[PDB]
């Protein structure tokens, strides 16, 4: 009922040296440079990976692994332990006041249009 | 805790392998800390203050660059041969785009 | 005109905004309504 | 004589009487965020 495990993760402060002037929001994600929406690379994959929530069971297909979309959200064991060890910095504070505004307000019209 | 390598390093007059060796490839390196630095020259923020204007110029410069390596004698790659061909169909495509909507009116 | 362009672009703005940033509302309101009641209250209600 | 003119009046001077009102009585509320003056206000204009 409550969709997938990818519109609920937590904030993920992790940092930031660009200005305010030109970061950017991605829905999931912390607060990235502006050049992470002009290259389709990153912003058709950031994108893909929450949408993939919304889909239902019903319609990722016929063998596409039990608990998920393997060909679209899958890690290898070894890859997990091993980001799991990887520590990003800590958003000063007077930017991480703002920045979990910014992060749990642009996730909300997601987790607004899995209600409606 | 967990400190960055900003505070780590503090020394810049060394060659980059060495302080691989020193910093991040010795095996008690603790490696706690993942932030890239700001490399944009704030003399080039000034005049291109916007990620569409710094991608404009970005862009720009690369189709220049491209044209001026592609125009010892080899002169026998595909690439050449595939800007001259994408020109030429531009012109003449171009050619046929103006004169067109002359004669509609 | 001058006048105009920035009312459209308030409208267009807060639209956009309510789009996007589901959280807000932004009842795009106008402080030369609200009429007083029997006395001394006025009742400007949330807004921009 | 004709009642036009005492009702028009009232009609058009009730919204700038209004508004004036609304200008001076928001200046005494509780905490107010004035952003006139932009110290550090480009980077969050520029962003949104
Ligand atoms: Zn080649």
């Amino acid at each position: 009922t409550m969709g997938g495990d990818a519109l609920r993760v937590p904030f993920l402060d992790f940092a930031t040296a660009t200005p305010k002037r030109h970061q950017t929001v991605v829905p999931g994600v912390g607060t990235l440079h502006d050049c992470c929406e002009h290259s389709p690379l990153f912003s058709a994959v950031a994108r893909r990976l929450l949408f993939n929530s919304l889909v239902p069971a019903q319609l990722k297909g016929r063998d596409f692994g039990g608990d998920h979309t393997a060909k679209l959200e899958f890690l290898a064991p070894e890859l997990v332990r091993a980001v799991a060890r990887l520590r990003f910095k800590e958003c000063a504070p007077a930017d991480v006041v703002p920045q979990r505004n910014a992060y749990y307000s642009v996730l909300n019209t997601f987790q607004a249009l899995h209600r409606s | 805790t967990l400190r960055d390598t900003i505070p780590d390093c503090a020394l810049r007059s060394q060659t980059l392998e060495s302080l691989d060796a020193r910093y991040v490839s010795r095996d008690g390196a603790h490696d706690a800390a993942v932030w890239f630095e700001d490399m944009t020259p704030a003399e080039l923020e000034v005049v291109f203050p916007t990620t569409d204007a710094k991608l404009n110029y970005l862009s720009r410069t690369q189709r220049l660059a491209s044209l001026l390596t592609y125009a010892t004698p080899d002169t026998a790659c595909v690439h050449g041969e595939l800007l001259a061909r994408k020109r030429e169909r531009f012109a003449a495509v171009i050619n046929r785009f103006l004169d067109l909507h002359q004669i509609l009116r | 005109r001058a006048a105009w362009r920035y009312i459209r672009e308030l409208i267009i703005a807060t639209t956009l905004f309510a789009s996007v940033y589901r959280c807000g509302e932004l009842e795009l309101r106008r402080p030369d309504c609200s009429r007083p009641t029997s006395e001394g209250r006025y009742r400007y209600p949330p807004g921009v | 004589h004709g009642e036009v003119l005492p009702a028009t009046f009232a009609a058009v001077a009730n919204g700038f009487a209004a508004r004036a009102r609304f200008c001076a009585l928001t200046a005494g509320a509780g905490t107010v965020i004035d952003n006139r003056s932009a110290p550090g206000v480009f980077d969050a204009h520029r962003f949104m």
